């Protein structure tokens, strides 16, 4: 836009670090409530009547249709961590998140 | 009556008639359109155009060549569609010119124009035009100097109007640079004409002034895998043989058996017959074979066996420039090694150049054939240098064709008109008027040269006329400070050959053109 | 005398002014992704496919750009990219600044072709300048080469693994090619292999051979 | 071998500087605008290190002058020094053919004065 | 006045030359070619990395002495 | 607009007006000769320099302190 | 830069700016198109137009006043527009000569795009046309002669002005006659240049040589 | 002196471009008539003119072709003042058209 006259949109600064951490917070609130040994269940049903229940972050994130780089991100390290290890695929995504959110506090603060 | 503006029209829906004021309006505009278009690209501080192309790939050019601008443009008006072809023949038959015929037509048009409001039939403008022209010719050729004979002499007009070429282009930055190789590659060629055998590589990075003309000659293509990589005093058989699972040409050949062990004899009396043909051609004493088509695996690893290099996949330019630069003779029998003339150079390496390895054949037998390395910072920059060197190149054969110069910066062009003039005020009628206008437009292409650079055109075109009416046929522009001087000292030379198409295909088109007095367009298909 | 040349034609320098001004944009939009401090770029294609980067010439030929000189500041960098493989956004940020010089270079009152000349003139200086700022190197000065290449990859996000990534980064070149005879490089000799999985901390330099390709025995894998 | 840290970008500027001054007419006011145009490396490398560009430039530009060549900026302190002490070195090449490259890109297009729409 | 103008800073300088006629009823476009030049100076001291203000304010004690200064060379009629 | 290239004669004339004292030194838009304006009757009113300077800068800094915009943006009719 | 051809638009949605060269473009080509439209009407030779307005009444004219005929015509072009309103305003000033100013006008300026296309500052030109005015102006002055004081030379004068202006329009056919006419009608005025009092009722049939005074 | 005097032959083609374009509407050789016209003003003959019965120059005041000299006055300084602002002319900025 403007000067650049690349076609396409650009976001930049404050607003992309804001962008990337709610995303990346939408994929943790997404799992957080599959947690330990209280967590519960999710239904997933595939705009067909296929359902699927499950509390494995993994297949969680892999069933979703995400859109955001950031969001495809922890999807990944979810299905990484489940090829990897085979648990700790919601943990490590509510970690991420939570890094995510703490750091951009820190680069708000102009650190 | 007319033939649109009747009771009844007379065409199919889509179709139009623009009739004689209105076939010469729309004609001298779209002529004088291009015109102005193509110029501000003309002299040594001529400037380039962008060729931003709306195609689905979006191609990005830019150009100081008028035929390149003309061709690379959608063009709908019909004289301009002349005056564009006319600029393609011009690039078609010299490598320069371009530019100053596109100018030259359009600046008769726009006097013819002038002339025609003066109430004058387009046929005495016709006939003074190619009375113009015929004393243009003339004086041309009176004025024109031949100096093929000493060398020396020759090699001055060669760097001289190689120099003259680049001035307008993006080479003028670094013109003696560019000018010497352009002049090396042509000597190269030792008299032949064929510019296909001047090979320009572009490889992207470097400046400008990296560019060289290798002493011997470079190759974009492979070696084999298990073949040697370095080849000293390197004996080379250049073929267009097969290679690559060569077959009988019998085409309803077919293998019929009844056993698989008799299909496996075949497959292997075929490895047999690759594995001779490789033994027949070792027969020549050779280290290096390069190949037009491809090379298969066996092959290849029967000439790695043998210590050969195997370059495979070289092209029919390939070869030829192989064959020109080396000495060898393209083959595809090997039955009389004997008839086969080999090709020599002291060595055959692999060199770098930007991130690419090329295959370099240096103290070549021949060297009728060269190869450019092309270096700049951008594809655009490393297209127009060659377009430019293209332009070089090419003029610089057409004068080792016909060594005849004229001198340059308006000189010519005044000189021409000068002799027009001369005509014209001793011709009675309006044809002395067409003659005059003739020679406005002669002169309306140094005073474009002048304006390209921001001088006093007016003033410069003055004492340039008054020079050439004096008798000081060698008056010429000086572009450095400004003046005018003698081009047969600054060096301000081109060729006959250049200048005298430009004069006559810019006269012939613009008498096609002025002919016209109606435009019968037809309904458009898209 | 008087006045001298009335300019009639107002589009040349209209067009020279646009091309500054796009050169200038691309110059300042990569300005951010330059030095160790600087930030990395996402890039969606219009694939979807995306790509966070550092690189200049990985940015500006990743974005479509779409005005001409701005292709012309992409194509440089791609030939810095080619003759150095480093420098991709400098390059770009000092020709957009040259340009954004010769606005007001222009605007005075002065010929493109007297500014192109001057700069010509600058640039020979400069190299002068800098031939006589460096210092030479000996190609066994192993210590010299770990800090070219840390302060490369300080810029990148493999920053915090440049103790891993340097001595590697050395050792691969230094055993693709004769130090005592050596004149360039052949990068194509170097054979990177992407596998996801692990952390940038699991990065290896196999001096032997490595494939993707699959074994076909079942019960032979070593 | 060269310093990095923008010092080779200041040192330039400022040499060039003076050969501007040396080059009394118009391509006088051209080498200036060239040394001040390569002067925006430092002030964005200061920029994106976060401090103040205008201050640490021109501290920069100081320093040079009084000689030490090798002088850059020390993004691990916040401020000037000799950059050698942080190990920031590269090879001359990359700013050589960075300088070469641009100018000639710049020539190019300054040599452009319309478009077409083929 | 005549200028069909949608951008919101051309605005600012029609309001600009308007006033200038208001006030005065001469140099109404010495002052947007003037403020336009120093929009353009403060162009180059923002790529530099200078605060806005701290621009704005320069300029203001630059007017200032330019204002002093005129009031200096006048001359009376 | 006088067709004087604006580098060199602005830095003549500075360069005279600092050595020879004198700010009625300026541009010969007509082409009299004379730099001197107090000689060629070219004035200008005290108060109307004033003024530009005034305003151009009072605007200059209201524009450089605005640093958001948010238009309608709607494309209405 | 610009104002138009800048990264930024600043105009609102239907508006435009051409700028040096292309505002000299489309001045010169409407002035120049205004000019050759007018002129072929111009002397005793001149041809006459058709006013075929397209409005509901599809009024019809047949003119070779070039003040009505500019009038009557649905212009775009502004420097056309100029033009237009100079015939006009010569007709009100003199009765005559809107054609010649209105030709001599498009011919000034496609001289002066000749000049422009040269290189040269149109100030330079305009200072050059302003002293070549001037030089005109006296050469008019002092060609001009004077007859009004002997009675019958005025008389001669008189009719031969009025053959002049009625050579160039349909009355030619019958000029002496209307000659005559508008001699005795300016005649009876007795000095006063009261045009209201001239009446003229415009009578359908009959030849126009029964026209009478 | 100078490029002024370029102006002032300008001028001068336009007014003889009047009398030019009157002749060319009869159909008669505009540019030869014209050509004898200047010759025969640059002589001393003021009087000559257009004859345009026959297509030929003779004398005004013979032949009864005479214009008032506010007409003509004015007409050349309408038409010079109108071609001046017409020039002075360098950008044109349109308003969207109601
Ligand atoms: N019985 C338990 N008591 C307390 N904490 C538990 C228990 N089981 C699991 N947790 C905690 O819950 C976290 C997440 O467990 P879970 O959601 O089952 O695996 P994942 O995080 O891979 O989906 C673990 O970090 C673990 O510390
Ligand atoms: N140093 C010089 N002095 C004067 N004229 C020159 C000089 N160098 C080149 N020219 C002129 O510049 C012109 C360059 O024309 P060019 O752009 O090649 O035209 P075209 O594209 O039609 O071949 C030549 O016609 C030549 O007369
Ligand atoms: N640790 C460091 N401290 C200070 N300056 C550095 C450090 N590392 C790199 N630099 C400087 O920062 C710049 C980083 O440039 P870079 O973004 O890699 O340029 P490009 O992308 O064009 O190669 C280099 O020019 C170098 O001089
Ligand atoms: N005869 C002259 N000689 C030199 N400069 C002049 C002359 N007349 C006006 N100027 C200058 O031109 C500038 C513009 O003045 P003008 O266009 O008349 O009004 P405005 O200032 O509203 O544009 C003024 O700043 C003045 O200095
Ligand atoms: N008998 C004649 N011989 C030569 N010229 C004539 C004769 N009668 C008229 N004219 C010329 O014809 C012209 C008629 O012009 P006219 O069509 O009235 O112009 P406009 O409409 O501008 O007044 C006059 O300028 C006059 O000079
Ligand atoms: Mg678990
Ligand atoms: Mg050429
Ligand atoms: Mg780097
Ligand atoms: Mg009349």
């Amino acid at each position: 836009e403007g000067p650049l006259s690349v076609f396409g949109d650009r976001s930049t600064g404050e607003t992309i670090r804001s962008q990337n951490v709610m995303a990346a917070a939408s994929i943790a609130n997404i799992v957080k409530s599959s947690l330990g040994p209280v967590g519960l269940d999710k239904m997933l049903v595939d705009d067909i009547g296929d359902v699927t229940i499950t509390n494995d972050g993994a297949t969680i994130l892999k069933l979703l249709e995400v859109e955001h780089p950031a969001a495809k991100v922890l999807c990944e390290l979810a299905d990484l961590q489940d090829k990897e290890v085979g648990d700790g695929t919601t943990s490590v995504v509510i970690i991420a998140a939570e890094l995510l959110k703490n750091a951009d506090e820190l680069v708000k603060q102009k650190i | 009556a007319s033939l649109s503006l009747a009771p009844v029209n007379i065409f199919k829906a889509g179709a139009d008639e623009e009739r004689a004021e209105t076939a010469r309006l729309t004609s001298f505009i779209g002529a004088i359109a291009i015109g102005d278009l193509v110029k501000s690209t003309l002299g040594p501080k001529g400037m380039d155009k962008i060729l931003l192309s709306s195609g689905r790939d979006a191609s990005l050019m830019v150009t100081n060549d008028g035929a390149t601008i003309l061709k690379n443009i959608g063009v709908d008006n019909p004289a301009a569609k002349v005056l564009v072809d006319m600029s393609r023949v011009q690039d078609d038959e010299v490598g320069d010119g371009t530019t100053s015929v596109t100018v030259l037509a359009a600046e008769l048009l726009r006097e013819a124009e002038s002339l025609i409001a003066k109430k004058i039939h387009p046929q005495t403008i016709i006939a003074g035009w190619r009375e113009a022209t015929k004393a243009a010719r003339e004086a041309l050729l009176s004025s024109a100097v031949d100096h093929g004979s000493d060398e020396v002499k020759f090699r001055q007009d060669l760097m001289n109007i190689a120099g003259t070429t680049l001035s307008s282009k993006l080479l003028t930055h670094h013109k003696d640079h560019f000018t010497k190789l352009a002049v090396e590659a042509v000597l190269r060629l030792k008299g032949s004409g064929n510019l296909e055998a001047i090979h320009i590589i572009k490889k992207l990075g470097g400046s400008l002034a990296d560019s060289y003309l290798d002493e011997g000659f470079l190759l974009d293509k492979k070696i084999g895998v298990n073949q040697p990589k370095r080849i000293e005093n390197a004996k080379i058989l250049i073929a267009n043989t097969g290679m690559d699972t060569d077959k009988i040409k019998i085409f309803g050949s077919r293998v019929r058996v009844d056993s698989t062990a008799k299909v496996a004899e075949i497959e292997h009396a075929e490895k047999e017959k690759m594995k001779e043909k490789v033994e027949r051609i070792l027969k020549h004493g050779i280290n290096c074979f390069i190949n037009r088509q491809l090379i298969y695996n066996y092959p290849e690893q029967l000439f790695g066996a043998a210590g050969v290099m195997a370059i495979e996949h070289a092209d029919f330019a390939g070869v030829e420039r192989l064959a020109l630069v080396t000495g060898g003779e393209i083959a595809s029998t090997f039955d009389h090694p004997e008839l086969v003339k080999l090709g020599s150079c002291k060595l055959i390496e692999e060199v770098m150049i930007g991130e690419d390895k090329l295959i370099h054949f240096s103290g070549v037998a021949l060297g009728e054939a060269c190869t450019i390395v092309l270096r700049g910072a951008t594809q655009q920059i490393l297209d127009e240098a060659e377009r430019s060197l293209h332009d070089a190149l090419c003029v610089l054969a057409q004068t080792v064709k016909d060594s005849r110069t004229v001198y340059g910066g308006g000189c010519s062009e005044m000189l021409m008109a000068h002799a027009v003039t001369q005509l014209a005020n001793r011709t009675p009628g309006k044809e002395a008027v067409a003659m005059e206008s003739y020679a406005k437009a002669l002169r309306m292409l140094p005073t474009i040269i002048a304006d390209n650079a921001g001088y006093d055109s007016a003033d410069l075109v003055a004492q340039l006329r008054a020079a050439h009416s004096e008798g000081n046929t060698t008056a010429g522009l000086d572009m450095r400070e400004g003046t005018i001087g003698d081009m047969a000292i600054l060096g301000i030379t081109e060729s006959f050959q250049v200048k005298r198409q430009v004069l006559l295909s810019a006269a012939e088109a613009a008498e096609v053109i002025l002919r016209v007095d109606n435009i019968i367009k037809a309904a458009p298909r898209k | 005398r008087g006045k001298g040349a009335y300019q009639d034609r107002d589009k040349p320098a209209q067009i020279r002014f646009s091309n500054i001004s796009a050169a200038k944009a691309v110059a300042d939009a990569i300005r951010t992704s330059l030095g160790p401090k600087g930030m990395d770029k996402m890039i969606q294609d219009g694939k979807g496919d995306v790509t966070i980067t550092n690189d200049g010439a990985t940015i500006l030929k990743q974005m479509q750009v779409l005005h001409p000189a701005a292709r012309m500041l992409v194509e440089l960098s791609k030939a810095q990219d080619i003759e150095a493989g480093d420098g991709t956004t400098s390059v770009v940020i000092i020709a957009g600044s040259l340009l954004d010089s010769c606005t007001k270079l222009l605007q005075k009152g002065i010929h493109p072709t007297i500014i192109s000349e001057s700069f010509q003139k600058a640039l020979e200086k400069g190299i002068e300048i800098l031939t006589d700022m460096s210092r030479p190197v000996e190609l066994s000065d192993r210590e010299t080469l770990l800090n070219s290449a840390t302060t490369s990859l300080n810029s990148k996000v493999v920053s915090q693994y440049s103790s891993l990534l340097s001595p590697m980064s050395v050792n691969a070149v230094m055993k693709v090619i004769d130090p005592a005879t050596a004149t360039s490089v052949d990068l194509r000799d170097i054979k990177i292999v992407k596998k996801l999985g692990g952390t940038i901390d699991d990065c290896e330099l196999v001096e032997g051979l490595v494939l993707t390709q699959k074994v076909s025995n079942s019960g032979i894998t070593r | 071998l060269i310093a990095g840290g923008g010092a080779p970008e200041i040192e330039l500027a400022l040499r060039l500087t003076e050969y501007s001054r040396t080059l009394s007419g118009m391509e006088s006011y051209c080498v200036r605008a060239f040394a001040d145009a390569m002067e925006v490396i430092p002030s964005t490398l200061a920029e994106n290190a976060g401090l103040n560009p205008i201050s640490t430039v021109t501290e920069l530009r100081n320093r040079h002058a009084q000689g030490e060549k090798t002088a850059g900026i020390n993004v691990r302190k916040g401020g000037i020094s000799n950059i050698l002490e942080e190990l920031v070195v590269q090879p001359l090449l990359v700013s050589v053919s960075a300088l070469t490259l641009a100018t000639e890109t710049v020539r190019s297009i300054l040599k452009i004065d319309d478009v077409v729409n083929t | 006045s005549m200028m069909d103008v949608d951008h919101q800073i051309a605005k600012l300088m029609v309001e600009l030359s308007k006033s200038q006629d208001d006030e005065i009823g001469d140099g109404t476009t010495g002052v947007v070619v003037l403020a336009g030049a120093l929009l353009e100076e403060a162009e180059q001291l923002l790529d530099r990395g200078i605060h806005p203000i701290r621009i704005a304010d320069g300029y203001e004690q630059a007017a200032r002495v330019a204002i002093e200064h005129l009031d200096k060379i006048s001359d009376s009629v | 607009n006088s067709g004087m290239n604006p580098i060199q004669t602005m830095t003549e004339v500075r360069a005279r007006q600092v050595k020879e004292m004198n700010p009625a030194l300026g541009i010969d838009c007509l082409h009299k000769g004379t730099n001197d304006m107090k000689q060629q009757h070219v004035i200008e009113t005290l108060i109307g320099k004033k003024q530009q300077i005034s305003l151009a800068t009072q605007m200059v800094r209201m524009i450089l302190k605005i640093d958001d915009i948010r238009k309608p943006g709607e494309s209405e009719e």
